[PDB]
Parts: structure tokens; sequence; C-alpha cells
RNA sequence: CUUGGAUUUACUGAAGACUAACUACUGCGAAAGCAUUUACCAAGGACGUUUUCAUUAAUCAAGAACGAAAGUUAGGGGAUCGAAGAUGAUCAGAUACCGUCGUAGUCUUAACCAUAAACUAUGCCGACUAGGGAUCGGUUGUUGUUCUUUUAUUGACGCAAUCGGCACCUUACGAGAAAUCAAAGUCUUUGGGUUCUGGGGGGAGUAUGGUCGCAAGGCUGAAACUUAAAGGAAUUGACGGAAG
């Protein structure tokens, strides 16, 4: 049917990253943050950044001939947070609204086997 | 003087507890004292369910969950409103909230 | 003043005051 | 400057006859130069596609399948199991509080040489009459279930090849047949084939494979 | 219950009481004749034994010792004197 | 830090740690503590016992064994975190809180140290005093239950008893200044056995002597002087950069 390639979405608290790669990921069709969409550190995670990212995303990959994308969401996850960031939705209810199709959908946030030390000590980062 | 029977923890018939960190501030919190959600949330809003639905190259295609259990130290529950400060006598009340 | 701090004042005076005491050893 | 695009080729993915659907989808490299061949370049990628795609049906939706290529054939790859594995989610809805989880692995090799291990995961199953509010096995019962997880998956992968192991696995005939062979240890659910790895690889066979394209 | 026979508790609720906190603590194990199926002799077992008791006759095993009662083999009867 | 391609993506490799989810008002251990599989080594409580010995016991100054973390000595390792140190911010100032590097350390092998809010802030042994439902281990009688395998001699679950545990709920005969307590009750109606500690607050765990330690320090431990209070629990109010 349709050309898949793997939109591998990395949403952090402070980034949103949408990247669609081919099948086996050694081939990167198209890599727009969401830091290129906005002038300010503050919002480089913003659901609006994502979206205008996804789009862009989206406008190279059909030139290139991918009508559809698999996504594989993921937080940052290692020992800092496994909670995917505020840009991860908005990117993929863009990439649907785009006219790109989705297949399946899965979680790759890395989790860890109990893992190494977390950074910021016994007592937590204090506030 | 002694505010909880349960010492705000739950080790009874136990010497030490292993830690574990909070999500939010990375203090370590005994385990059994860490304040506990699992939450199993919908990975796309409401409002988006329908428009990847109909984007969807699958017909009848049932969307993932996103499983997580999420730990918190004692700031930072109650600065995140997750547990709240009860009165003397509803404090003792620890039947999950309906 | 906090306690623990108390005590480590005193600690770091008598340390003082014993290798002061050796001088006339 | 360039628009590296432009120097791109397009090749068509050709799964083991293992499954039903083996055209899973295409791919691309830089294209095949004097220099370099894009054949050579090409081989040894591995590619993760859900196992319900390469048989049709939406109940293999949780296992997801590595394919791995290492041979060329013009503009079509052809290529074998690589490994398995669960997704995230599935895995993560298995795992509930007030039961039992029991795990076992094993390193063994099939009957052409490829080395493998196999994690299986099973947890203890509620009984209809149940009034309890945990079903926990006792720690002896678990020492002896992950036995006889380890047996069963030495004994259906030893006394066969890796084209008919992976035959096996699709309507998980290890994972139901260990969940017999522990009825009388304690009643389990959700007995599953979790995770399998490709260690070591026999040297390879070119005709071999060409006997699992057709 | 402030007044209560204390002498003469009724037996049914006695003898679901441990067997030390009886009036007269009383044991509750017995010994048993074992009938083989092999064979015909009277074979004297102790109902809590703690050895794999053999018959003369044949070396096969009468029963295996368990954590309380002992577990008689199949084709074993046995009758409480 | 990044057009010397950073960040990102897939495959592969190497190092050390760590054992997620399952994980609980659940288990074990004298305590400190203990969570991947399997093998081996020697332990252990409880239960069962119409086995055995017959007072062998309880608690214990002195004296022994163990004793988190940090720390010390000497090798090995040093992934991640990270005292010290350096830095970018903030601030009136900030040697800090926040951010980036980072050395000891964190791990391991031989030795040291012997301290923690080492907490249940609650000594141990023995007896008695009240109801209830859960739960772990063992033992003993019984099912509209599922399953081995088709059923038993499978295992699980269900229903009853019991001993031991980890706890929880209610009540207050009773205790207490109250908070609260099934022990913190059976204490002016004052005596079951036994070990330790305290005598208003400071000065002060200071000085001195002794002893242990490589050191850091550990154990033991005053006095002069000063003072009308210091303190506990609860009530009303006031206040809070806590919640509703
Ligand atoms: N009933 C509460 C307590 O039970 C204790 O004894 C109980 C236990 O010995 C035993 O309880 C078992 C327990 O071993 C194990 N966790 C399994 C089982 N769930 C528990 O038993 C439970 O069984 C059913 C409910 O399932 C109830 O009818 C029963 O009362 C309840 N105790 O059964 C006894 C029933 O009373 C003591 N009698 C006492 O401390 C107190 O009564
Ligand atoms: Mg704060
Ligand atoms: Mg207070
Ligand atoms: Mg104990
Ligand atoms: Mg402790
Ligand atoms: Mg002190
Ligand atoms: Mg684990
Ligand atoms: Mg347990
Ligand atoms: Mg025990
Ligand atoms: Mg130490
Ligand atoms: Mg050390
Ligand atoms: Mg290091
Ligand atoms: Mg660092
Ligand atoms: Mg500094
Ligand atoms: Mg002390
Ligand atoms: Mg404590
Ligand atoms: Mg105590
Ligand atoms: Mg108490
Ligand atoms: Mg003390
Ligand atoms: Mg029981
Ligand atoms: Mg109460
Ligand atoms: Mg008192
Ligand atoms: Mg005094
Ligand atoms: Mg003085
Ligand atoms: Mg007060
Ligand atoms: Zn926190
Ligand atoms: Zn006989």
């Amino acid at each position: 049917s349709q050309v898949f390639g793997v939109a591998r979405i990395f949403a952090s608290f402070n980034d949103t990253f949408v990247h669609v790669t081919d099948l086996s990921g050694k081939e990167t069709i198209a890599r727009v943050t969401g830091g290129m969409k906005v002038k300010a550190d503050r919002d480089e995670s913003s659901p609006y950044a994502a979206m205008l990212a996804a789009q862009d995303v989206a406008a190279k990959c059909k030139e290139v001939g991918i009508t559809a994308v698999h996504i594989k969401l993921r937080a940052t996850g290692g020992t800092k947070t496994k909670t995917p960031g505020p840009g991860g939705q908005s990117a993929l209810r863009a990439l649907a609204r785009s006219g790109l199709r989705i297949g399946r959908i899965e979680d790759v946030t890395p989790v860890p086997s109990d893992s190494t030390r977390r950074k910021g000590g016994r007592r937590g980062r204090r506030l | 003087p002694k505010k909880r029977a349960s010492n705000g923890r739950n080790k009874k018939g136990r010497g030490h507890v292993k830690p574990v960190r909070c999500l939010n501030c990375a203090r370590c919190v005994p385990k059994d004292k860490a304040i506990k959600r699992v939450t199993i949330r919908n990975m796309v809003e409401a409002a988006a369910v329908r428009d990847l639905s109909e984007a969807s190259v699958y017909a009848e295609y049932a969307l993932p969950k996103l499983y997580n259990k999420l730990h918190y130290c004692v700031s930072c529950a109650i600065h995140a409103r997750i547990v709240r400060v009860r009165s003397r006598t509803d404090r003792k009340i620890r039947t999950p909230p309906q | 003043m906090r306690d623990k701090w108390r005590k480590k004042r005193v600690r770091r005076l008598k340390r003082k005051r014993r290798k002061v005491r050796a001088r006339s050893k | 400057v360039v628009d590296p695009f432009t120097r791109k080729d397009w090749f068509d993915i050709k799964a083991p006859t293992t499954f039903e659907n083996r055209n899973v989808g295409k791919t691309l490299i830089n294209r095949s130069t004097g220099l370099k061949n894009a054949a050579d370049g090409l081989k040894g990628r591995v590619f993760e596609v859900c196992l319900a795609d390469l048989q049709g049906s939406e109940d293999h939706s949780y296992r997801k399948i590595k394919l791995r290529v290492d041979e060329v054939q013009g503009k079509n790859l052809l290529t074998n199991f690589h490994g398995l594995d669960f997704t995230s989610d599935k895995l993560r809805s298995l795992v509930r509080k007030w039961q039992s989880l029991v795990e076992a692995n094993v390193t063994v090799k099939t009957s052409d040489d490829y080395v493998l291990r196999v994690f299986a995961i099973a947890f203890t199953k509620r009984q209809p009459n149940q009034i309890k509010k945990t079903t926990y096995a006792q720690s002896s019962k678990l020492r002896e279930v992950r036995k006889k997880m380890i047996e069963i998956m030495q004994r259906e992968v030893s006394n066969c090849t890796l084209a008919q192991l992976t035959s096996k696995l699709i309507p998980e005939v290890i994972g139901r047949e260990i969940e017999k062979s522990t009825q009388t240890i304690f009643p389990l659910q959700n007995v599953h084939i979790r995770k399998v790895k490709l260690l070591k690889q026999p040297k390879f066979d070119l005709g071999s494979l060409l006997a699992l394209h057709g | 219950v402030l007044v209560q026979d204390l002498l003469h508790p009724s037996p049914a609720t006695e003898a679901k009481q441990h067997k030390l906190k009886t009036l007269v603590q009383q044991p509750r194990s017995f010994f048993m004749d074992v009938k083989c199926q092999g064979c015909l002799n009277i074979t004297t077992v102790f109902s809590h034994a703690q050895t794999a008791v053999t018959c003369d006759s044949c070396s096969t095993v009468l029963c295996t010792p368990t954590g309380g009662k002992a577990k008689l083999t199949e084709g074993c009867s046995f009758r409480r004197k």
C-alpha cells in the first residue's frame, strides 16, 4: 500500500524532536526540533513549536516519497523523567492532520533495570 | 509530640528499606514512605483520537496506553497537590479517595 | 546555634588545645 | 547545496517465508558507485516490524520482529529472522500488583547452530472462586516453575532449526506448553516467550537462505 | 461471660482447642494397624511416624513421613487401635 | 558543546556499578541489614512429635562477637553520582540554594574505626485482663470451584479449627498531665524475677587523669561560676511566601 518511514519522536521537557527515518533507522529523511521554530529558550519544548516542527517534517517527507509513518515516542528516560514532554502529543497530532498516514504507535522510552545513580544528590534539587 | 502512629511511613517488622528518587526533585526517599501513584493514561488526548484514527492505515486499530508508576518525596508531593494536608481526625483515613 | 555544629566547633577547638599542649611535651 | 536525496536508490524488502505478507515496505541508501557498491553497504541492516503486519491478524500486535538483511538480489532485500521483543505498552499491561511475576532465560543453539537467548515470562493466575486479594506462589514453587520453563526452551530449540522455530513462535507453542507443564505446580497466565536474541550465527549458507525465500 | 463451668467444658469446643490447652493435655495422635496390599501382616505404625516403616515380609515402604501425619502408600489400609 | 557536524537516528563493541516494574501496613535476620538465575557450603525460627535428657534455667557489672553511612592504611578498579576545589547565574552582599566541570569518595580485596533520630525515641524472662476482620509459616478436619490427563496418590482455590509471627480496626474494665496506650493495664487496694539510666536550667559531655585508635576520634568524666526558670502535653488567639 503506502510507503512507511518511522517517526522517532523524542519529547523531553526542554525540547521536542521530530525525526523520521526509514524502517531501519540508518537513513534520516527529516529532523526538525522545536528549537528551530522559536527564538526563546523557554518554549523550545512547547506544543506550538512541536506542531510547527511536524509540519516542516511532514512537508519535507512528501517530496521524498514518505506517505505514511510509524511512531516511536520516547521521553528522556534513563535516570531522568520517563514522562513525555509537552511537545510529543502535538507533533503527533500535527502529523495525522498533515496528510501523513499513521501505522503502529509505541513508547520506546529507555527504562533501566534499576540503573546508575541519578544526579541531584541525596536531598534533591532544593528550590 | 508523635504526629502519626505509622511515623509517616510503612515500616513495621523491618530494619531498613531501600530508597527511591523523587521523580520531580530527585530526593532520596524510603520506598515505603514515598507517595506512589500508578498512572495509566491514554497516549492521545481525547480531542485528537478521532483525526488520527481517520489517518490510520489500520482498520480497527486500538491505541496503546501509556503506563507509568510515579514516585514523589514528601515535599514535592505536598507542593504538587498530590497529597493534601488533612485534619487531625481525617489523617487516619487511608482508603483511596472515591 | 545548631547542636551538631556547636559540637563540631568544640571538636576543632579541642583538637587545637591538644596540639597546643603538645608544645610542652 | 546538494540535496543528498537525489543520490538515493530505493530497494524492496522481502521477509522470510515463515511469515505471510513478505512485502514489508521500502528502504533507501546512497546509490551504488564504482568505488563503493550499494550492496555491501546495504547488507546487515535490521528492520523492526510488528508481527501483526507480517501475519495480517491483529492478534500479534504486541510482538515485534527484527529482520536482518544479508543478501540483495537486484532491488530486493532478502532478510532473515534477527530477533523477537514485546512492545513496551503490552509488557507494562501484564505486570500488575497483587500477583507474583516469574521469569527465566536460557542460552541455547538450534539445529543449524544458531545461538539464542530466549526470555520467558509468566504471572500467577487467579482462580474464579478465589476471595483473597493477592495471588502469590511460594518461592519454592517458582523455583520449580522457573526450572520447568528452562528445560522446555532448551528442548524445543535444540531439536529444531531456526526457520522451524520461527514457525513455532507465531502460535506461541512453547508458552502454552509451559503453561500445560506447570498446571500441577501452579495455575499460570500470560505465559509468553517475550524476547529472543540472536547471539551467534553459523557460517553463512546462501543456499539455505534462498530456500527460505521461495 | 462471667459465670461458666470451667470444670466441664463442652466437649465440642474442648476438641477444637490446642492439644496443650485442654484441662488435662492429651495427645491427639494414635497407633495404627497397617494392612499392605501385597500380603497380610499386622504392622503397628504411629500415626505421626517419622520413619519410612517397612514391613518384615517385603522390603516395601508402608508410609512416607510428612510435616504432620504420615502418608500411607497406596494399597495399605490402616485401622486405629 | 556545535558545518573540524554538535544534538538526533540505527547497528556493533568496552567498562564498571545497579537489580526497575512484580514490591504489599508482606517475608527473613541479634541488631546493623537482606530483592536477577543457578550451583555449592554451613546455619535458623515456627510447626508436627504418645522421641530423648531431666532444672540443665531467667536476667546479667567485668569481658567477648557483630555493628549503616562517612572516615583511615595499602593494592586493584574507577561507569554514574559527587564532599573539597573551579566556574555561569542570582543578590546590596552571597564562599550557598540553581546550572556546568570536577578530586577524594562511591565498588572490590586485606586491615582499621565503633559511631547514627543505630527509633518502637518504649529493656528482657514469666503470669493474667477484650472483642473483630485481614495477613505470613506449620499442622489437623471438610467444597455448587478450576486443573493434571481422563481422575485420583497433582497442585490451586473455598470453608473450619488451632499454634507461632508482621501488623491493623473498635472499646476503655484500666492507665495517664494530656497526646495517647491490649500495653504505656493488673501501681496509696502501692512487692513475680532481673539488668541499665535520671534527680531544676546552663556551664558541659567542657577541663583533667586513665584507656583504646595510625589519625579523625571512641569509652570513662568533674568543678568553679551563673541562673527563676528552662521544659512537656493540650486550649484560645495571632501569624504563615501551606491546602480547600
Ligand atoms: N480471624 C483473625 C485472626 O485469625 C487468627 O487465626 C486465623 C489464621 O490462623 C487463619 O487465617 C488464614 C491465614 O492462615 C492465611 N492468610 C489464609 C487465610 N486467608 C486466613 O484465614 C481467613 O480465612 C477466611 C477468609 O479467607 C476467614 O473465614 C477466616 O476467618 C480468615 N482468618 O485462620 C484463623 C481464623 O481465625 C487468630 N484466630 C486470631 O489472631 C484472629 O482471630
Ligand atoms: Mg520549597
Ligand atoms: Mg511538630
Ligand atoms: Mg523479627
Ligand atoms: Mg534503622
Ligand atoms: Mg546529642
Ligand atoms: Mg528484577
Ligand atoms: Mg515475601
Ligand atoms: Mg518465624
Ligand atoms: Mg562502613
Ligand atoms: Mg569507606
Ligand atoms: Mg570515578
Ligand atoms: Mg556530573
Ligand atoms: Mg564550591
Ligand atoms: Mg549513642
Ligand atoms: Mg524510626
Ligand atoms: Mg526497642
Ligand atoms: Mg504501640
Ligand atoms: Mg537511645
Ligand atoms: Mg496457615
Ligand atoms: Mg486504636
Ligand atoms: Mg508512662
Ligand atoms: Mg542537673
Ligand atoms: Mg569551661
Ligand atoms: Mg508545645
Ligand atoms: Zn521530591
Ligand atoms: Zn507387607
